[PDB]
RNA sequence: ACUAUGGUUUUUAUU
RNA sequence: GGGUGAUUAGCUCAGCUGGGAGAGCACCUCCCUACAAGGAGGGGGUCGGCGGUUCGAUCCCGUCAUCACCCACCA
RNA sequence: GUACGGCCGCAAGGUUAAAACUCAAAUGAAUUGACGGGGGCCCGCACAAGCGGUGGAGCAUGUGGUUUAAUUCGAUGCAACGCGAAGAACCUUACCUGGUCUUGACAUCCACGGAAGUUUUCAGAGAUGAGAAUGUGCCUUCGGGAACCGUGAGACAGGUGCUGCAUGGCUGUCGUCAGCUCGUGUUGUGAAAUGUUGGGUUAAGUCCCGCAACGAGCGCAACCCUUAUCCUUUGUUGCCAGCGGUCCGGCCGGGAACUCAAAGGAGACUGCCAGUGAUAAACUGGAGGAAGGUGGGGAUGACGUCAAGUCAUCAUGGCCCUUACGACCAGGGCUACACACGUGCUACAAUGGCGCAUACAAAGAGAAGCGACCUCGCGAGAGCAAGCGGACCUCAUAAAGUGCGUCGUAGUCCGGAUUGGAGUCUGCAACUCGACUCCAUGAAGUCGGAAUCGCUAGUAAUCGUGGAUCAGAAUGCCACGGUG
């Protein structure tokens, strides 16, 4: 009923001491294998530098900021039938959701090479069209109607 | 109990050790030939393979204290139920139940 | 829950075994078959000798066999020749020479093995069941126990119904690892029912 | 959102 | 005076190959539970009777009885 | 408060007001349970946030019910259904059929003939039923026996048959939940209350405070076991920094530094300080250090448990059979599906597969055993044979991972089931229904539909290693490690 449990900082990256990259490999990890993420890491940014990649000071941290989650909800109750309410997420959650939104948008249809399917999504992460934006507005049209009686 | 299951054991595992725990050489002689496409043995195989009351097969050891076919432990001579019974009474050396 | 003896579940707590020896990996189970045979023989020959336990040590290429008895004078005879015929047979079923060590139990009414026999005595003549356990409690606390628990189950009355009775005095304490608790369960073999008897006794930590 | 009804019988108790 | 349907199990009734006795509720009894519901196996027949046909008639023809139903029965 | 008659009313009615018939309890009062679609309030991987799944496909695999000559017997409220009863040709077997003998497979006392045994032929599915040879041992108050193989008595023997509505024992589980007993006092007509209720606060009757309740027990907590860092003691079949020699091999001298294997000391007490708060107790935060805040974790199970399971782990009251609900054999059934429900594991891919090389163990097991080396061959297998009693050999080039070629969305020339051919072995013997190998063969299948799981850390997720059971064969049952 209070969770809130422990404290877990995790480790930074071994080559530049990055905190965001060492977390992003924990999103591309599947079957407990991090090697498959290290085939996609830096190669997506270097493949963006074959199409549109200008400046690399933040690598992909601003693509993860042009990607913008806003439509998260929770359920409120006093018994049986429940009432939906929207929530104002913390930057640590906003970032954790943006990291899934973009790699799930790059996985939407089957093609070759995830570094290249992600570079196509990062070249879109300056104007943000279709995937990771068109579902957001279709549920945001209730975002004040679900505040009315608190 | 069914004491007929021990009457099987007495003429199987308790009598096989001197006659059936090594016996496969006594049939392999019928595969000992001087040349291919040639016979010297014919149907004598059915006399070398004549025993039926004793076999290398059908041999169950059973628990030596309960006659039970499942849950025996060869290293103690006891079953799953008697390992606890001897251990709780302290009547078996080297074995303890907790606390590592 | 599961009951079990407080001895072997606490044997990791500086406690001794009832059989202590080391044997070859091709006959350890056959030496443990001998370890059962010597008890199943002696508990039929010494059946009136008030035996509380039989402990097995195997020194000097022999079997020691240590018998804790409240009636040693009918085990050793008059004197030391009646046991020479006994250890001849113990050595036969063991496959090794046999010593025999006879130890006198000072307080049999303090030991859960013989307190159950002292209760079984009064169930032969059917005294009031709720007195029979209180006498066993009184006699044990007067003998230097720091607590005792009893239980008697089935055909205690009076009528055809099956009931249980207990009473408890002093300390147990069953979760205390160092308590070295003395325990027994038995039957009174009555002419209707059987009457089951349980006893737990506490003396002090190790 | 709100959320119908439940067939027959059921301890010895001693001094 | 002429036509038409019925009479089969304690109670209500079905009726496809003519070698056929049956469904549910009642009667008996096992399973599940001690009952009951629910499952399953049994007991008990004037298939209204007689004659004819038929290898055999509840089962088709004919006809006697009793009950229902439309007609005729003084002018 | 219905009937009859009266009385009052325009009237519905109001008022007076029976008897027959009928049952073992109705009711007032205070008290304890238990429930609410009452109130407050504790806490939970019940919700919250994240991810991997189940519910399709193909095989494996568990259960019920009907069925059947067996489809053994049990466990259905939430405590049944990969489970008790570990590897179904015959076996093992409870179940079932056709044979056979009834003092009987199993146990003893007496009589009667035989040594125990060893060999060999016929009848028979075999159990066994008939012959033909062989051996005559032990004790010899010298009596004739013992013992052993059977047979015929009188007592008997047999039963995992049926009953936990007969039980002693065994046991599920609330639940690691914080609660429960034994006594004495007091209040109350007494049942009953108190304390065990309250105020902080914990995993906790915690650790203090306090009221008419105060002691002694069982729990909680502790005991015992295990670990992070320093110091010490000690070193082969373990270790190898320095140094001599070298099958150049920690290999041999040798060292004792360093892993490690291991006993012993130090370290951690909410103890220090701040913030809250009875200048309370207790938490939250800070400091130290390798690191706290039941240290992280084990063994953990107080009372009473459901009109609850187990007589198939063992005894045992009762019922019943023995021309058998035996036992000794040959075969069956346990691998019927007319219908009712689940758990796995593998592919559904590309961020992947396939083929061919390569790095790392951890923990067991191993003298009629683990089996090297080298082979014969397409290969299972078969052949020869060393080391090894296991810190000195063998099982055993761990697989994920690291890499190079290659394949590609075609619903997969992927997945390779499945149907054949050629075999190799195990056993009395592989029709159904046995393993393992080589060459053919060719299929469903884009993580899913109502709906719904487990974990806050070496956990969830994922890929390999070993052992017990052992004629030949586990997708069964338990440990060990990499990635995380």
């Amino acid at each position: 009923r209070r969770r809130v449990i422990g404290q877990r900082k995790i480790l930074p990256d071994p080559k530049f001491g990055s905190e965001l990259l060492a977390k992003f490999v924990n999103i591309l990890m599947v079957d407990g294998k991090k090697s498959t993420a290290e085939s996609i890491v830096y190669s997506a940014l270097e493949t963006l530098a074959q199409r549109s990649g200008k400046s690399e000071l933040e690598a992909f941290e601003v693509a993860l900021e042009n990607v913008r989650p806003t439509v998260e909800v929770k359920s409120r109750r006093v018994g049986g039938s429940t009432y939906q309410v929207p929530v104002e997420v913390r930057p640590v959650r906003r970032n954790a959701l943006a990291m899934r939104w973009i790699v799930e948008a790059a996985r939407k249809r089957g093609d070759k090479s995830m570094a290249l399917r992600l570079a196509n999504e990062l070249s879109d992460a300056a104007e943000n069209k279709g995937t990771a934006v068109k579902k957001r507005e279709d549920v945001h049209r209730m975002a004040e109607a679900n505040k009315a009686f608190a | 109990a069914k004491q007929s299951m021990k009457a099987r054991e007495v003429k199987r595992v308790a009598l096989a050790d001197k006659y059936f725990a090594k016996r496969a050489e006594l049939k392999a002689i019928i595969s000992d030939v001087n040349a291919s496409d040639e016979d010297r043995w014919n149907a004598v195989l059915k006399l070398q393979t004549l025993p039926r009351d004793s076999s290398p097969s059908r041999q169950r050891n059973r628990c030596r204290q309960t006659g039970r076919p499942h849950g025996f432990l060869r290293k103690f001579g006891l079953s799953r139920i008697k390992v606890r019974e001897a251990a709780m009474r302290g009547e078996i050396p080297g074995l303890k139940k907790a606390s590592w | 829950g599961q009951k079990v003896h407080p001895n072997g579940i606490r044997l990791g707590i500086v406690k001794p075994w009832n059989s202590t020896w080391f044997a070859n990996t091709k006959e350890f189970a056959d030496n443990l078959d001998s370890d059962f045979k010597v008890r199943q023989y002696l508990t039929k020959e010494l059946a009136k000798a008030s035996v509380s336990r039989i402990v097995i040590e195997r020194p000097a290429k022999s079997i020691r066999v240590t018998i804790h008895t409240a009636r040693p004078g009918i085990v050793i005879g008059k004197k030391g020749e009646d046991v020479e015929k006994l250890r001849k047979v113990v050595a036969d079923i063991a496959g090794v020479p046999a010593q025999i060590n006879i130890a006198e139990v000072r307080k049999p009414e303090l030991d859960a093995k013989l307190v159950a026999d002292s209760i079984t005595s009064q169930l032969e003549r059917r005294v009031m069941f709720r007195r029979a356990m209180k006498r066993a409690v009184q006699n044990a606390m007067r003998l230097g126990a720091k607590g005792i628990k009893v239980e008697v189950s089935g055909r205690l009355g009076g009528a055809e119904i099956a009931r249980t009775e207990w009473y408890r005095e002093g300390r147990v304490p069953l979760h205390t690892l160092r308590a070295d608790i003395d325990y027994n369960t038995s039957e009174a073999h009555t002419t209707y029912g059987v009457i089951g008897v349980k006893v737990w006794i506490f003396k002090g930590e190790i």
